[PDB]
């Protein structure tokens, strides 16, 4: 394919730093300036949940499905090229590229393997999300909420499993956010599709000379070299080490729900719920807080990850510049 | 059946507990009435029962039929009602 005692030294050492948090999310696409709220929920994405399975009940899914959206220019599809390099298991793909067979399975008498089966148990990078139409959209329906694949065509009925992490791209109505029509007009997917994902943000080309004149000594950085050794920031780690402290985090660590995290979930999830809030968003809490566990190897989930999980979601969608009676962003709070 | 939010505090309290609970502890929180490989041999028990529509039960359909014409008087209301309504008191009887 393409462990020691001193690796397992080397993980709990780098596990006790007090700046690892932000040290993993800065460390996942080095030379991709700012950004860090989307850097650390797509590092959370990739810890990912518990996997749960009961005697009765069902299965409830550990994967977590992020949405990005906003202007043009603002470097959203080379952060899906690193994922795609990050994961050992993926696929990259676009909107125009992609048919529904495509996409999920083919039949040929025999059946075949589509992107999202072939992505099992990694992450599905879609680009261009905006351009396929609601005939193909349709289809992630069900491989989203139940992580399956049912058929029932001429000689052949079945069901697969797919347990495939969803990254997506797209650009508004109207190709550049516009501030006068409320947020979800703005984003424009139907509310059944939109409600299945866990985090969605918002990227904003706002200007500001403070901004531009520190993007722009960046970029012009890279051209003062043929092959450039100049990097982002002083203290980053090297992908191999990164991969296998993600690797081993995922085999080895578990965690459950503590009480007083039970009980801040309830009071936050009322608190979002009284004033919308559907019932996925508790759920999508729980799987953020026990991702956020998992990546500082506790087998627990405490009340400081609970309230991660509820401040990333806070942030994601800029909801502390929304009117809360109109729906609209005031641009000079960004 | 048509459901629906209906967004009430007393309600979502509850309802996220509930949730909560089944993301906290697999198997204990349901505690159901009956074990599943109980309650499917009283399903086949049931279904062997064969019921018969007593005298009274024939006047007092035709009652109710009567007022559903005068509720319709939304879906329009046919025969088809009653004969449905028929079928889900054969259920019943059988269910007990
Ligand atoms: N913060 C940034 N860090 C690094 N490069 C950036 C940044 N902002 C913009 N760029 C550069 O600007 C370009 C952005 O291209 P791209 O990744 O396609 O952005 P995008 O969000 O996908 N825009 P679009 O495809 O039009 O919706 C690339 O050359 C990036 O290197
Ligand atoms: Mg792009």
């Amino acid at each position: 394919k393409v462990i020691t005692d001193q690796d397992l030294a080397k993980i709990r050492e780098v596990a006790a730093r007090e700046d690892l948090y932000s040290l993993l999310a800065r460390s996942i696409a080095p030379s991709i300036y700012e950004l860090e709220d989307v850097k650390k929920g797509i590092l959370l994405q990739l810890f990912g949940g518990t996997n749960k399975t009961f005697t009765k009940g069902g299965r409830y899914r550990g994967d977590i499905n992020i949405l990005l959206c906003g202007d043009p220019s603002t470097s959203k599809s080379q952060i899906l090229q690193y994922v795609h390099k990050i994961t050992p298991r993926g696929v990259y793909t676009s909107g125009k590229g992609s048919s529904a067979v495509g996409l999920t399975a083919y039949i040929t008498l025999v059946l075949e393997s589509g992107a999202l089966v072939l992505s099992d148990g990694g992450v599905c990078c879609i680009d261009e999300f905006d351009k396929m139409s609601d005939s193909t959209r349709s289809v992630l329906h069900e491989v989203m909420e139940q992580q399956t694949i049912s058929i029932a065509k001429a000689g052949i009925i079945t069901t697969l499993n797919a347990r495939s992490s969803i990254l997506a791209s797209a650009n508004p109505i109207g190709s550049r956010y516009n501030p006068n029509l409320p947020v979800t007009e703005n984003i424009d997917l139907p509310p059944p599709l939109l409600s299945r994902f866990d985090l969605v943000y918002l990227v904003l080309d706002k200007v500001d000379e403070k901004n531009d004149r520190e993007l722009a000594k960046h970029l012009t950085n890279l051209y003062l070299e043929d092959k450039p050794e100049h990097i982002s920031q002083d203290d980053v780690l090297p992908v191999e080490f990164l991969t296998m402290y993600i690797s081993y985090a995922k085999e080895h660590i578990h965690p459950i729900i503590t009480e007083a995290a039970k009980t801040e979930l309830v009071r936050a999830y009322v608190g979002m719920r009284k004033m919308t809030a559907t019932t996925r968003q508790l759920e999508s809490m729980i799987r953020l807080a026990e991702a956020h566990a998992k990546m500082k190897l506790k087998n627990v989930v405490e009340l400081e990850d609970v309230q991660e999980a509820v401040r990333l979601i806070r942030s994601a969608i800029k909801d502390y510049a929304t009117d809360p009676k109109t729906g609209k962003i005031d641009m000079n709070l960004v | 059946f048509v459901i629906l939010d209906d967004c009430n505090e007393k309600i979502d309290t509850e309802l996220a507990s509930h949730i909560v609970d089944l993301h906290m502890k697999r198997d204990e929180a349901i505690e159901p009435p009956f074990s599943a490989e109980q309650l499917r041999r009283y399903i086949k028990y049931a279904r062997t029962f064969k019921p018969i529509l007593t005298k009274e039960a024939r006047s007092y359909l035709v009652e109710k039929y009567k007022e559903l014409r005068k509720d319709d008087a939304s879906y329009r209301i046919t025969v088809r009602q009653l004969e449905s309504m028929i079928r889900l008191s054969e259920a019943i009887a059988r269910a007990n």
